[PDB]
RNA sequence: UAAGGUGAUAUGAACCGUUAUAACCGGCGAUUUCCGAAUGGGGAAACCCAGUGUGUUUCGACACACUAUCAUUAACUGAAUCCAUAGGUUAAUGAGGCGAACCGGGGGAACUGAAACAUCUAAGUACCCCGAGGAAAAGAAAUCAACCGAGAUUCCCCCAGUAGCGGCGAGCGAACGGGGAGCAGCCCAGAGCCUGAAUCAGUGUGUGUGUUAGUGGAAGCGUCUGGAAAGGCGCGCGAUACAGGGUGACAGCCCCGUACACAAAAAUGCACAUGCUGUGAGCUCGAUGAGUAGGGCGGGACACGUGGUAUCCUGUCUGAAUAUGGGGGGACCAUCCUCCAAGGCUAAAUACUCCUGACUGACCGAUAGUGAACCAGUACCGUGAGGGAAAGGCGAAAAGAAC
RNA sequence: AGGACCGAACCGACUAAUGUUGAAAAAUUAGCGGAUGACUUGUGGCUGGGGGUGAAAGGCCAAUCAAACCGGGAGAUAGCU
RNA sequence: CGAAGGUGUGCUGUGAGGCAUGCUGGAGGUAUCAGAAGUGCGAAUGCUGACAUAAGUAACGAUAAAGCGGGUGAAAAGCCCGCUCGCCGGAAGACCAAGGGUUCCUGUCCAACGUUAAUCGGGGCAGGGUGAGUCGACCCCUAAGGCGAGGCCGAAAGGCGUAGUCGAUGGGAAACAGGUUAAUAUUCCUGUACUUGGUGUUACUGCGAAGGGGGGACGGAGAAGGCUAUGUUGGCCGGGCG
RNA sequence: UACGGUGCUGAAGCAACAAAUGCCCUGCUUCCAGGAAAAGCCUCUAAGCAUCAGGUAACAUCAAAUCGUACCCCAAACCG
């Protein structure tokens, strides 16, 4: 299965946002994730003469790699790796280092 | 253009014509050879 | 001047077409080489 | 084709050799003749393309045994 | 809807067959190609639903 | 008779143009894109039974597909069939 | 298996799904237009035209199925002619076509070399054709050997560039014998005794294992440079896991994995076991392959070019003996030794890679490596067979340039 | 009547000039021959490589012909450059 | 805290070479001592790509020929409109077959294509456009010829060929006038028609073939005669009196 | 009258002569060099069917499917 997944809160390990926490917006099958407020790029797009014309410099979030984030433990308050155990026929994720099921 | 240039360089590679030099170039080489004999 | 290729579809097909390659041993070997070389059009049909 | 229907004699290949030993290809042909054989057990004439030693082996084995061999190997007479 | 179609009779899958083609399929091709039909996914789901009815109808009839 | 399963697959779209428009508003004919293997008896029966109108006669041409290109990649479109369906004096659609 | 999906260029729109009937992966099914062996007739492939039968509560039109040829078998018919054969009709079974190499067989060059060329060579090669299998072929001594013995076939290393063959030129080139790989023997020509006795073949079932989806899978932080850290420095931990790949520079400990340990509802390959069917064990006695062996003529294969040439094959003409017999032992005769032709089957060692998986390289890195890293046998050229390209790399991320 | 006469279409190609890296891998312009015949032309068919066809020139057989084109033997061979 | 590579400088060895370093570059390089070579290019009328040279030179493709006004446009010798002028008129007009295959028509763009410019185009992009009982094909029938069940023949592949079956360039049923679209028309519309089959009713009734006969069924040349298409002139009708 | 045209209305609409290489003519005359086939078409019957089927005539009704149809076509669209 997948370790970092959709509605999950992560911290960022490498680059430009190192140590910034945030919630995963979505997760792309390239092996990337979009996490809110994190990898902000300053796109500037053209006001297309179709449906509504924003113009300007829109500040979006970019997709960071899945390996550049790890999910935030919040019981220790640090980054933590994820394993998979079976509980009652459910393959659950669990935090390593305190072994807690998420 | 490149394909037409390769094929249109490839035009007189298998020729036969003997009065024309290289298949196409007009000359007087028949009279030159013939007068040399 | 009257060049060599004076086209006719009926002679193109009766001569070099598929039902005429398949009609004999050696044309079937022609089609076998064109398929084996892997060729977008085998005969000249249309 | 020039095959004896009894003995199965094809034409084979060979060489014309000469006095200077020049090898040339040739074919040796069987002595194929089309002869009409009376069978008494069927009261009929079955015509075959035999060699001239298919007739020897018909004279020795008999025509019935030979026809049993041709019917055995699917040679149609 | 796969067990639901599986539990009828041959006559009733011929009825919902002819109603998938009739009511749904044709009116959405005519409605789709005349500028209407905002909802385009209906074309897909109708088409696959006719595939289900013909599948169960072939499985129910004989082998 | 023609089965209704066949008879639904034949008509494909109404054809919108200005020749089509003047055919409707001037000579009762509705122009519509049909199945490529659809005969005139099938188109007549399918407009008789799917728009519940009365058809006088059908005229079918087949339109050849245009060789377009994207970038430097050509491709022929696709042949379709167009039916000029002449209705009777009582019609709407 | 699953929290994300509706293949790519290629974004959108419209939606589906989140604890299970989204999607993705696998087993088995269903559908599978038209052309193509193409098979109902035809044809300029992807089209034209049917016949026959069954059914269609608008049966004035539709739908479905069958209809090719040939071989074999059976049934019913059936001439010249009486019986009968030929023929005809119908049914059942099988075949047909494609495919890269390997294999057996039918045909079979020449350039070249001989410093010319004809015998010879190249070479039974290239090529053409037929056929078959996962291998084929061969194979169970009418074989060698040599007065001792060996014991079917096939493959490898010697023998040995040897003996020989050779316009005795150019060249061709063994066997015996030795060492290994592998090892397996049988059946019919024929009756009685006796039966299902080993034997395999076809199938069911059970077990084991493998394939086709998968599951879990260790262990790290601080600080400095930097756009970014996996790098420097400092201190820790894993290892049956430091194979490899990715991650914003070089990561055992970030991610996917690797070692390791497990997993199959279903379909299967292999190996045992077992049920049924077919098949026949074993004993006594008898038989023990005729236009054949051999011969004459012509040719070919044997390393051996007709030579003193054994042996094998046969196109032609002939032609035995048949266990008190016959073949061979390199002209040939005698003595001695060995073997039993004219019927057939047979695993393994062996050869090859269209194709699949894993791994590896003192192989190539875009004028190289495939012709082809890129929608390449394409564009293009040629009536046609056929010929046949060029063309990779922004960035870490499009943030790909609002105004 | 005519392998009759003059002469357009039509078939041809005798002379000259131009052209000869052409407008054209054989033409243009001005004259020229045949023009009811052994003529000419359209569409289809047949003949194939030591082979075809030839009112014969070794002509023609897809701008190729004292032996076509394609592929292969094949990296033929080259005492020569 | 900056590799390979690229481009300079300085030092150094007898030489092939080596070493250090500035700038570009942006991620790899490799001592020493061994090992293996697709191991060193100026020549091969070498192969591939690039770029010069002649040189801003010859040429810009029939000596049928243009001139002006106006419009559009950023720009007009070339486009559109108008008036003149010239050229073809047994063609340089019109309609097809073969062949091509969207080039047709409309809107829009001027990068490349157009031997110049281009607003234009057979160019780019998008949309539209081809309507049949009577035209043609398919279809029925056949020629040359192809293929060919059986068959005869042949090492194999295969050759020939009977029945048959295909094969037009030939034989076989039927529509004309007028109007219309930017683009189709003997196809659409208006008017007036015709042909061949199926089925049903009614009246009369001998029907029936891969069989017999007719017919289809067919040469070159020449000669007139009768016509028509078509044209010329007069009449008529409308307009002009310059 | 989006000046591009769009509708409405519309007179005469005859005769003479000339005349084809087109039509009668697949004729006629003539000449040797002696000039396709098969079907549709019309007829005759054989086997068979014979108060049925079929044939003919009139009327009515249904059907006539499929593919081509743009555009160039002595040419800037075909072969060069």
């Amino acid at each position: 299965a997948a370790k970092i997944r959709r509605d999950d809160e992560v911290i960022v390990l490498t680059g430009k946002d190192k140590g910034k926490r945030g919630k995963v917006k979505n997760v792309l099958s390239s092996g990337k994730v979009i996490v809110e407020g994190i990898n902000l790029v300053k796109k500037h797009q053209k006001p297309v003469p179709a449906l509504n014309q924003p113009g300007g410099i829109v500040e979006k979030e970019a997709a960071i790699q899945v390996s550049n984030v790890a999910i935030f433990n919040a019981a220790t308050g640090k980054a933590d790796r994820v394993g998979f155990r079976f509980e009652d026929g459910k393959k659950v994720r669990f935090f390593k280092s305190n072994s807690e099921t998420i | 253009m490149d394909i037409n240039w390769r094929h249109n360089q490839s035009t007189f590679y298998h020729f036969t014509s003997d009065h024309r030099i290289s298949g196409w170039k007009e000359t007087n080489a028949m009279y030159v050879a013939l007068n040399s004999q | 001047m009257k060049r060599t290729f004076q086209p006719s579809v009926l002679k193109r097909n009766r001569s070099h077409g598929f039902r005429a390659r398949m009609a004999t041993k050696n044309g079937r070997q022609v089609l076998a080489r064109r398929r084996a070389k892997g060729r977008a059009r085998l005969t000249v049909s249309k | 084709s020039r095959v004896c229907q009894v003995t199965g004699k094809r034409p084979v290949t060979g060489n014309n050799r000469s006095h200077a030993l020049n090898a040339t290809k040739r074919r040796f042909l069987p002595n194929l003749h089309s002869h009409r054989f009376w069978v008494e057990s069927e009261k009929r004439f079955v015509t075959l393309r035999v060699s001239a030693k298919g007739m020897r082996v018909i004279d020795k084995k008999g025509i019935d045994t030979v026809l049993a061999e041709l019917r055995a190997r699917g040679e149609k007479y | 809807m796969k067990a639901k179609e599986l539990r009828e009779k041959s006559v009733e899958e011929l009825n919902t067959e002819l109603l998938n083609l009739l009511r749904e399929q044709f009116n959405l091709r005519m409605q789709a190609a005349s500028g209407q039909l905002q909802q385009s996914h209906l074309l897909k789901q109708v088409r696959r639903d006719v595939a289900r009815v013909k599948t169960l109808l072939n499985e129910k009839a004989g082998a | 008779m023609i089965r209704e399963e066949r008879l639904l697959k034949v008509l494909r779209a109404p054809h919108v143009s200005e020749k089509a428009s003047t055919a409707m508003e001037k000579s009762n004919t509705i122009v519509l894109k049909v199945a490529k293997d659809a005969t005139k008896a099938e188109i007549k029966a399918a407009v008789q039974k799917l728009f519940e109108v009365e058809v006088e006669v059908v005229n079918t041409l087949v339109v050849k597909g245009k060789v377009k290109r994207h970038g430097q990649r050509i491709g022929r479109r696709s042949d379709w069939k167009k039916a000029y369906v002449t209705l009777k004096e009582g019609q709407n659609l």
